[PDB]
């Protein structure tokens, strides 16, 4: 049991075509997990596009992709799907699957190495950039409004420069099993940060902040701090 | 079709395991910790689970028929329809208090006396091997002397025989036992679900003694008059969790935020790791707020 | 004006309690003279929310009391059930009192809150309602025998008997004791309710106490509507539109429609038997009462019921 | 003894305002629902309002609803009717009535009147009807389904000059004093009055009334002229 996601069906597609991706999953039982879809146009932030519940009962969209977009899962084939009509350049990213797991206020706490798809022939708001040096601590901050921060728990994600996405933090200030304690996330009102002590240059990595939002009922993310340490 | 809660404060509201008036909430004794109650489990979209009841004045009951200078007593359903093992741990409002001595007081059903008290006292162990409601039955500790229908209830508790000197403890239930094949299809365990969130248990108190002289509560995951609204509601689901607001009904001020979750069962945040719901006043009154996420974060209650 | 349309709990009849004592409704019936009157002072609500008498909001407080006696005594002092004083003029008596009149009261009661390790904490003893120390308006009632340590005990009728000083009377429970006083409006009873009229008679809830009578049959009480309901508008509220409202008893197997009722403001419900000896107690019990529309005191009722093959 | 006495009707004109007052004694007051009756000279009853006992249900017809408010006060043993920018249609005798539990509140005490004079039917029945002594008469009342098809049907007699009594409710029930030969019967939305063994004392105007479930209110016939020969 290597528990691993693996997407595919991506490649080259013309405007207003359809394409279909799957999501095969093994190594951990997979009907009863939460799957998501979020995608990343390549070299911006992490979008989220899609939700599906473990028995397809609850099934959430981003506004960007309502009435053009099906998600769906056949958990006898260990599958996860995601149909997309009607498409445009906008589309045109990285996508990724990931689990929702429970003991992590189902954070994505496994992703997959995503597919690339080509259309061809924010709200959270983040410091662009921040830097620091080894031994030094930065503060990588996060403000929302009172339907996703202010009503919701705020989750971080870490990413390595052409790698997966990592949960960082859950419910504002908690870490997953080998998040160091360097890291510790705080939340007061509708803002979060997070905060990297005893900086390495291993934490070179965008860091993404993440929270519901009852308005759009839907995930939403910031923008994206590039941390760069020298 | 718009999901509700009864507009009555908690007060005039009465338990779900035992019928007797809600006296406060409180947490369990570990808060992560799970319970798989029979009674008062119902989804908030109506349909009930496990042995639970649509009424109190079937609550924590019993009916059968035993024969005369014995101890058996052959279940039926309440109303005497004979108890089918269907998807069913034992008949409905049959009692689900685990973990000690059941003390009961039954009579026969009909009266046909002109004299003489009806009332027969007895004792159950559920602990005992012979406890097999699930198969139709359960031994009693004496004799009855004159064989019959006898409905009735649980009268007091006890802590439990043959458990080597363990105290009551209604956070377990009974083993209402089972054959080859034939296991018992249990309501599920409720579980804390995560984000700090504890589960709300509302307290009542059933007669009889424990080892440390204190008050005998049976907690429960609903008050009664809930279930009874869900069942005839059935308002559709439309969210992760219903938020609610415990409002002090003279003021408007409202004094905690809760989720109720689709499975029948409420939680909170506490505040501090000694407050919780035990210090909210008894007369505020449950108000649906909106439809909400997993992933709304209470407010915390206590001081 | 108000208009938050009127329902009825959806659930049958067979799995909700009796509005009297706590206990699952075996029935309906007419009452012995369909020309008589009740004054129950439990299972009294208007169908717009407003408990009248003594009745409580909830089965778990139906035909309780509460009370203080100090050991060696007779005399229970009452409060409310949960404790709180209840004032000597305040109501008839404390909220879910039991109304079971032209019986002897077996009661059973133990003290609260428990503090025992050992023992049994039940405590039986008796009432005799029509005695002249039974005063609950006056907040105090006489038990029959010594309770041998006193404190705070809550208890319920257990069993009852034929009244005794009563002339050799039966078990009679479409009566009530004798409790409440005009010395206050608070204290006085809910009012007597009489059969409106227009050929209709008082449809009846039974269920079953235990308790032997003189004619060895089931002992079995009467009352107005079934608790559930009464909780159910207490929480609705639903605004009052006409003097009378439709029901229709409905069959949910097929959604048939088994017979008129109308369900009136003041907590009480009605229909015109077929004949003399039919009516709605032939009628399942598995059926469930529907709101059909409002009406008029007035309105002309289709027979319930038929006897013959 | 029973009685209800009605005052303060007369001659105003039109846009202005008249207090009625109607005096109960012999019974309890406020025991009682009351209604206002009026009739315009050899015209037919019209009922105008109706208060219950604690004022908490009050009803109008559709022709004074905006303009008259009935009120009662159960102390002073007074029903009244302030009756305000007053037209000519607003011309009759105003009566007060009793409505009386025994005879499914049918109106069994009406009063003597209050005449108020101002210038400047949905039940329909035979305008008259006759029979020679010892006969039998029947008069229809036929109405639709909001009235006689829901709900009892009222008969009253009005003798020459006097004011009404009832003559049957329920349908059939002969309330205490009424002769046999007085029979009702109801069928769908149509009542029907029989008068058998005709007598010269007889000779009055005869009225069938029912609860119009759409009206919200009381409706009548238009009357039928029973002569005698």
């Amino acid at each position: 049991a290597e528990v691993q996601l693996v997407e595919s069906g991506g490649g080259l597609v013309k405007p207003g075509g359809s394409l279909r991706l799957s999501c095969a999953a093994s190594g951990f039982t997979f009907s009863s997990y939460n799957m998501n879809w979020v995608r990343q146009a390549p070299g911006k932030g992490l979008e989220w596009v899609s939700s599906i519940s473990t028995s397809s009962r609850y099934i959430y969209y981003a506004d960007s992709v309502k009435g053009r977009f099906t998600i769906s899962r056949d958990n006898a084939k260990n599958s996860l799907y995601l149909q997309m009509n009607s498409l445009r350049a906008e589309d045109t990213a990285v996508y990724y699957c990931a689990r929702e797991e429970g003991s992590v206020d189902y954070g994505m706490d496994v992703w997959g190495q995503g597919t690339t798809v080509t259309v061809s022939s924010s709200v959270l708001t983040q410091p662009p950039s921040a830097s620091g040096t080894p031994g030094q601590r930065v503060t990588i901050s996060c403000s929302g409004s009172s339907s996703n921060i202010g009503s919701n728990y705020v989750y971080w994600y870490q990413q390595l420069p052409g790698t997966a996405p990592k949960l960082l933090i859950y419910r504002n200030n908690q870490r997953p099993s080998g998040v160091p304690d360097r890291f510790s996330g705080s939340k007061s009102g509708t803002s979060a940060s997070l905060a990297i002590s005893g900086l390495r240059s291993e934490d070179e990595a965008d860091y993404y902040c993440a929270a519901w939002d009852d308005s759009l009922s839907g995930w939403v993310f910031g923008g994206g701090t590039k941390l760069t340490v020298l | 079709r718009p999901f509700t809660v009864p507009n009555i404060p908690l007060k005039y509201l009465s338990n779900s395991r035992i019928p007797n008036p809600i006296e406060g909430m409180s947490l369990s004794p570990d808060q992560t910790q799970n319970v798989q109650f029979q009674n008062g489990r119902c989804t908030i979209d109506g349909q009930p689970l496990g042995t639970t009841p649509v009424s109190v004045s079937q609550l924590c009951k019993f009916r059968g028929r035993i024969t005369s200078g014995q101890r058996v007593l052959n279940l039926t359903e309440l109303d005497g329809s004979p108890f089918m093992a269907f998807a069913a741990p034992a008949p409905a409002g049959f009692p689900d208090l685990g973990s000690c001595d059941w003390h009961i007081e039954m009579s026969k059903i009909p009266n046909s006396s002109t004299q003489n008290n009806p009332i027969v006292t007895n004792s159950v162990k559920p602990n005992s091997q012979q406890f097999v409601p699930h198969l139709s039955s359960i031994t009693l500790d004496e004799n009855v002397s004159s064989g019959g229908d006898y409905i009735g209830t649980i009268q007091w508790t006890s802590p439990p025989s043959d458990s080597g000197g363990a105290n009551t403890n209604f956070w377990k239930i009974p083993d209402y036992g089972s054959s080859l094949a034939e296991a018992s299809q249990l309501a599920p365990a409720v579980y804390p679900p995560g984000f700090n969130e504890v589960i709300v248990y509302f307290m009542a108190s059933i007669p009889g003694p424990n080892q440390s002289g204190s008050p005998n509560l049976v907690p429960c995951l609903l008050p009664q008059e809930y279930i009874t609204h869900f069942i005839s509601e059935q308002a559709p689901i439309q969210g992760e969790a219903a938020l609610l607001h415990y409002v002090d009904p003279d003021t408007n001020r409202n004094l905690g935020e809760f989720k109720l979750y689709p499975g029948g069962y409420l939680t909170c945040v506490p505040n501090s790791s000694s407050t919780g719901p035990q210090q909210l006043p008894l007369d505020g009154v449950f108000v649906f707020a909106s439809w909400v996420s997993r992933f709304y974060q209470l407010k915390p209650v206590g001081t």
